[PDB]
DNA sequence: TTCCGAGATCAGACGAGAT
DNA sequence: GTCTGATCTCGGAA
């Protein structure tokens, strides 16, 4: 998974510094290594090793535990530096499930990392009285209502107790009264939270808008009672859910019973494994159809209805030629798309075998996009990287001839064409990542 | 065949000659004979250093005809060594400054290093120093032939001449014959007498015979030629 | 592996052409030329 | 001798092609964000400076940086709404 | 101080070595040379009068080392 | 001027071995170092001192004597606070050409900042009016060597009356 | 090729200048060479370097 | 010098023990005996 | 070649003045034709540096006037660069230190820079 | 119940140099 | 055309 390390360089290296990323990237290189030892092998300063790995777990990206030696391994979890990548989107559904004061608490715990209530409340009573007109202050009780109102369905949880080892030191991670506890942000609801907007607007863009409502309300009832590991959501009755519609809605109970007897019974499938196996596959028929036209993504959902029929039907499945179909099977194949010829039983023979037939592998298809979409995130990042240090000139001048001025807002145009492009294959990435974890036992 | 066994480590060698061997008692232990066309075309690069100037410049009037003399010069500064048979060797004789290189014959006092083929010991490789003889065979002393294991029944050996000064020095000093008269198996001294001059000393030191000063002062007079004869 | 091997031995220093250290490269030799680690100017 | 001719081409074009900057109207409100905290994660105290450079300068000399309402009440509430474990 | 005061045959032949080679490059003769041409033949009158410019740097392989002068050798 | 501590493996020749060796390094480590800019460090002058020589060896090639050396060389290279004193080897119309004595005439001033009579219209006039000064302003020098000039200054003259000459 | 075996695994050790006999690699395979630290070359007979009733009598 | 019942005793016998093989050709193990002196006592060995 | 320590001024322009001409005149003595064939830029640098060093009057310059006057400086606080500026430049009249001078602002106070007058005089 | 012993098959190599 | 250790498959047992 070497790009997936090539975006961990790039997202620290935006963010924070540069020898916090090296000391970061070294350590997602080599794994539960002490702090002396982190120090020789980068070619770094103790005291600056330090300081960076102090940067480091308050934003909650390196762990420390000691086992048998009594000297502090720390390591780093790869998957939470690229969840950095998803920043702006985990404060949008904070906006539209959460006023603009919870919007701004999931930002400054986002931002820095671990904090207490007795300061995160204290900041936006900063922020949003600034921008409030003076004499009409913001009341900050508000705040601390809408504070717990995101921990009663449970967006915010708290840190896991410090180990408080003699070789960590209390006093250097707080920046500089009431003490409090720290907490972080549960990204992990999110991730529900991002299924459930996923789940819903699968079925509201394919069946019809009822349908997708009555699944909202399902989910929206079924938030503490699982977790992420759950392979599917708690068995809930119909006559709750009659309860539980919003009042937009006036649907009599029978006739939704038979939407609810409809939508039970499809080829989608609340299944919670099978929802993530049927939108990954829209996924990977949606990057086939970006790239090898409607044509090739016929025969591309063809593989998806029979497992290993394949060469003696796919001329014939799809009617299109012999010689425009097999480009687009060697394409798959080359591409790894089309997985291969597990099928072949005559011994060591290319020539003569008992036909090869293609078959798809869901999850080899989706474990190579996703490690395609983090290389893809590499060229977005490097660009905007290349294209910032030249241009520096005249972003100052305004704080200027006609070329000069037309270099910025071809500038500003690509900047914007680029970070707006970082979102939108972020979403394939989380749509593809869950069901990832959907299908991995022991972790 | 490859690079590693036979280019890396067994490399063939500029500056080395091959010729059939034949005796030559009336050597010294350390000296092979070497003919003289080999000795014109063998070349050791004789840096000029205020001491052989004008032993050089004695030589290269001589040029690659005449057997003292040379067939190369480069200049102080990498000029292409100059063929010494087409022009001027006299104006090329004045010119010679100090630090230029001149590539002079194999002369006399040379360090020539043998090598009999299969070598199967440390002592089939030796030094020797070189005095130019006239014929086209090695000749050397038979006292050196069990260590190379070495019968003059049509035996070919390889002669190699060490270029750099260093070179030569670690050929007179470690391989040398006067510093390998023993093998290291045993201790024991491999170059002594084979055959006629184990049965020569036999027959003479034998208790029967006896010498008149017509006969003791021509047997003994024998031993007076190359360093020995300035002995009273 | 990744094996970085240094050069010592005979069978890497002749094919790598560097003086082996067996022998009459293992130690090494100065020059006795007139020398001091002198004093240095008032600046 | 079929292809023996250059390097294949420059750049392989693919008749079909990306389909939008797709989502557009929304990520408006993300895409601010994007560039709003990198504003903010940059001029943050959670950064590390070049100290190196400082280091590299032997020209230090004086006149130069090289050389240089919270409107709120009190109350107490710490609550445990969040997990109980680790 | 601890290693062998004799000067080994390795020893004597690297000395006589570079020796030969710095007094081929015009290097100043130490002993009043009688005619001699080989550079070689000069060296060993360098050092049977004892008078070379060169220090032996034996190295004991942990990495220590230890001078030698080689007029303070005792030669074959 | 500064004072640049540096370290050299210089090589003396066979043939230099009856002078001292500190002398006869020195000689050759100011044909080493004379007239040539170091990149990051300035233009190498001389040599001032050498502090500190260390053993000749002899390599197994050569027959030369390598001694490392550790020395001191007085470099030129102004601290951006220095208010020099040149002479106008030369007048460009986008910038005056000042040249320090007989040191090297490679400092280009650009002219932007002296009093609003300015500028230098190719018939040698030096400045419109109301020895030469010059403040050395930043250091530039381009490493040449780039397939298979180099300390060039950009030098100022603000609002300092020079009571003498205008 | 036992003479091509043998040299080709035995060449690199060298006695050492404190005695030892050493791998290329540092590794000591005999701490004196042969117990005593002397050549086989100049060794006597009977594995003795001296032979003392010979220089006795000499 | 390598150029130059049964046991073996040549070159292939050298040559084995270079090799230092696990399994040679004739191995032979001899032992001397506590009591020495009557071919019937060590019959019985 | 590495350059182990980038920097370490203290060089007045006297103490390089000075090596430079012990240094000129010892060369000469062994000056040599053999080396014109090799090197001949590290001449050309000295000669022509001794010439705009002279331009400073360091002529009748002495070595105890660097002390002598370095005992003056400290009391003014100004910075080893500043002083270095102040003996190399070795400002003739008021106007260069009043104006001319480094850190002219608020040291200046027309107290000490009058007495740094008497100061660059001596 | 698994694991280690003993049955098959597989490797790279088999001196110098010379015309 | 063998001589070779390595590395794979079978099998009987605490
Ligand atoms: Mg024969």
């Amino acid at each position: 998974t070497q790009a997936e390390i090539k975006l961990c360089s790039l997202l620290l290296q935006e963010h924070f510094g540069e020898i916090v990323e090296k000391i970061g990237v070294h350590l997602i290189r080599t794994g539960s290594q002490p702090l002396r030892v982190i120090a020789h092998d980068t070619g770094t300063s103790l005291d600056q090793v330090k300081k960076a790995l102090c940067v480091l777990v308050q934003h909650n990206l390196v762990s420390y535990q000691v086992h048998k030696r009594g000297v502090v391994e720390y390591e780093a979890q790869c998957s939470r530096v690229l969840r950095m990548l998803r920043y702006p989107r985990y404060i949008y559904t904070t906006k539209t499930l959460y006023s603009d004061t919870g919007e701004l608490i999931v930002e400054e715990l986002l931002l820095n990392g671990k904090l207490t209530m007795s300061a995160v409340v204290k900041k936006v009573a900063d922020r949003l009285t600034e921008t409030m007109e003076d004499g009409k202050t913001m009341d900050y009780a508000e705040v601390s209502n809408t504070f717990v109102r995101l921990a009663d369905t449970h967006f915010v949880q708290r840190c896991p107790s410090v180990p408080t080892t003699e070789n960590s030191d209390p006093g250097p991670p707080p920046p500089a009264p009431d003490d409090g506890i720290y907490w972080q942000a549960n990204l992990d609801r999110f991730h529900q939270h991002f299924r459930d907007q996923a789940i819903v607007s699968a079925v509201a863009n394919r069946m019809d808008q009822t349908s997708s409502e009555i699944v909202r309300t399902m989910l929206r009832m079924s938030e503490i009672t699982t977790s992420s590991s759950a392979p599917f959501t708690q068995p809930l009755s119909s006559n709750e859910i009659f309860r539980s519609l919003p009042v937009g809605y006036n649907i009599s109970k029978q006739v939704l019973d038979q939407y609810l007897t409809l939508l039970a019974d499809d080829p989608l499938e609340i299944n919670l494994h099978k929802a993530l196996a049927s939108l990954a596959t829209a996924t990977l028929e949606s990057v086939v159809q970006e790239r090898f036209g409607s044509r090739c993504a016929r025969i591309f959902r063809l593989v998806l209805q029979k497992k290993h029929i394949e060469q003696k039907q796919v001329e014939d499945f799809a009617m299109i030629p012999a010689k425009e179909a097999k480009d687009m099977l060697y394409k798959m194949l080359s591409e790894n798309f089309m997985s291969l010829q597990e099928i072949p039983k005559t011994p060591d023979h290319a020539p003569s075998r008992t036909f090869y037939l293609y078959t798809v592998n869901i999850l080899s298809a989706a474990r190579m996009l996703l490690h395609r979409c983090y290389k893809s995130i590499a060229n977005l990042i490097e660009r905007r990287q290349f294209e910032t240090k030249e241009n520096k000139r005249l972003l100052e001048k305004s704080q200027i001839t006609a070329p000069e001025r037309q270099q910025l807002e071809t500038l500003k145009r690509n900047v914007n064409k680029l970070d707006a492009s970082e979102i939108q294959v972020d979403e394939t990435i989380f749509l593809l990542e869950s069901y990832i974890e959907c299908t991995m036992k022991r972790q | 065949q490859g690079r590693f066994r036979g280019n890396l480590s067994g490399k063939r060698v500029d500056f080395s000659g091959r010729t059939v061997i034949s005796p030559d008692p009336n050597l010294r232990i350390d000296e092979v004979a070497v003919p003289v066309h080999v000795a014109k075309i063998l070349t050791f690069p004789e840096k000029v250093n205020k001491a052989n100037i004008n032993f050089l410049r004695k030589l290269v009037q001589n040029g690659p005809e005449v057997h003292p003399g040379a067939n190369f010069i480069q200049q102080r500064h990498t000029q292409m060594k100059r063929f010494l048979k087409y022009g001027n060797r006299e104006k090329m004789a004045q010119e010679l400054k100090y630090g230029d290189i001149v590539e002079r014959h194999l002369i006399d006092g040379d360090v020539v290093l043998f090598n009999r083929q299969p070598s199967l010991h440390k002592l089939s490789i030796m030094a020797h120093l070189a005095r130019v003889k006239p014929h086209r065979t090695f000749r050397f002393n038979e006292c050196v032939c069990t260590p190379y294991n070495a019968d003059f029944d049509g035996d070919e050996m390889n002669l190699h001449l060490p270029q750099t000064e260093e070179a030569k020095a670690e050929a007179l000093v470690l391989m040398g014959t006067k510093a390998n008269l023993v093998t290291p198996r045993n201790g024991e001294p491999l170059i002594a007498a084979i055959q006629d001059f184990l049965t020569g000393a036999y027959l003479l030191t034998l208790k029967d015979t006896f010498f008149d000063r017509a006969k003791a002062c021509q047997i003994i007079a024998s031993i007076l030629v190359g360093k020995d004869e300035k002995i009273k | 592996f990744g094996q970085k091997d240094s050069v010592c031995g005979v069978s890497e220093c002749i094919i790598m052409g560097i003086p082996m250290n067996i022998g009459t490269g293992l130690f090494k030799l100065l020059h006795k030329a007139d020398r001091d680690p002198n004093p240095p100017k008032r600046p | 001798f079929s292809k023996g001719e250059k390097l294949p081409d420059v750049v392989l074009k693919p008749p079909p092609l990306f389909p939008d900057t797709d989502y557009k109207p929304v990520p408006l409100k993300t895409g601010e964000g994007e560039e709003y905290m990198l504003a903010l994660k940059q001029e943050l105290r959670e950064t590390m400076k070049r100290m190196p450079y400082f280091i590299e300068t032997p020209e230090e000399r004086q006149d130069i940086e090289r050389y240089s309402d919270w409107r709120r009440l009190p109350r107490e509430m710490m609550p445990r709404n969040k997990c109980k474990k680790a | 101080r601890i290693t062998t005061p004799y000067m080994t045959k390795y020893e004597r032949a690297r000395v006589l070595g570079t020796r030969a080679l710095q007094i081929a490059m015009c290097a100043p003769v130490m002993v009043e040379l009688e005619g001699e041409t080989d550079p070689l033949l000069i060296a060993m009158k360098e050092l049977k009068a004892r008078k070379i410019p060169i220090i032996i740097r034996r190295y004991l392989p942990d990495g220590s080392y230890e001078d030698w002068g080689v007029d303070e050798l005792i030669i074959t | 001027f500064v004072l640049v501590e540096m370290v050299d493996t210089v090589r003396i020749p066979p043939w230099q071995f009856e002078r001292k060796l500190n002398d006869s390094i020195a000689e050759e480590l100011n044909k080493k170092l004379a007239n040539k800019v170091v990149y990051n460090v300035g233009l190498c002058i001389c040599l001032f001192d050498i502090t500190k020589l260390e053993d000749a060896y002899v390599f197994p090639g050569d027959g030369a004597s390598h001694t490392k050396v550790h020395f001191r060389c007085v470099v030129f290279h102004p601290f951006l606070d220095e208010i020099l004193i040149g002479k106008i080897k030369g007048c460009s119309p986008e910038g005056v050409h000042v040249s320090l004595g007989f040191f090297d005439d490679i400092l280009i001033p650009p002219e932007s900042l002296q009093q609003p009579a300015k500028f230098d219209e190719a018939e040698q006039v030096w400045v419109w009016e109301y020895g030469e000064e010059i403040r050395f302003r930043v250091v530039d020098e381009s490493f040449v060597d780039t397939s298979p000039y180099t300390l060039v200054g950009s030098i100022s003259e603000p609002g300092l009356g020079l009571l003498s000459w205008w | 090729y036992m003479q091509r075996r043998l040299v080709k695994s035995l060449e690199d050790l060298c006695s050492q200048y404190d005695l030892t006999v050493r791998s290329s690699t540092g590794d000591i395979i005999q701490f004196i060479y042969g117990g005593d630290g002397l050549d086989p070359a100049a060794m006597e007979g009977k594995d003795e370097p001296l032979e003392f009733k010979r220089v006795l009598d000499n | 010098p390598g150029t130059q019942m049964n046991i073996t005793l040549g070159v292939p016998r050298i040559k084995e023990i270079i090799n230092a093989s696990k399994a040679i050709s004739t191995p032979i193990i001899t032992a001397q005996l506590d009591k020495d002196d009557d071919a019937d006592y060590a019959r019985l060995v | 070649m590495e350059v182990k320590d980038a920097n370490s001024a203290l060089l007045s322009n006297y103490e390089v003045f000075q090596l430079l001409t012990d240094l000129k005149e010892q060369r000469k003595e062994s000056g040599k034709n053999k080396h014109s064939s090799g090197q001949q830029n590290l001449n050309t640098i000295t000669y022509e540096t001794l010439k705009y060093i002279s331009k400073t009057p360091c002529r009748h310059q002495s070595p105890e006037i660097v002390r002598e006057f370095l005992t003056a400086l400290k009391s003014h606080k100004l910075t080893k660069a500043e002083k270095l500026q102040l003996l190399n430049h070795r400002p003739v009249t008021a106007v260069e230190i009043q104006l001319m001078v480094e850190e002219s602002e608020e040291r200046l106070t027309e107290e000490q820079i009058e007495a740094l007058l008497h100061t660059v005089t001596s």
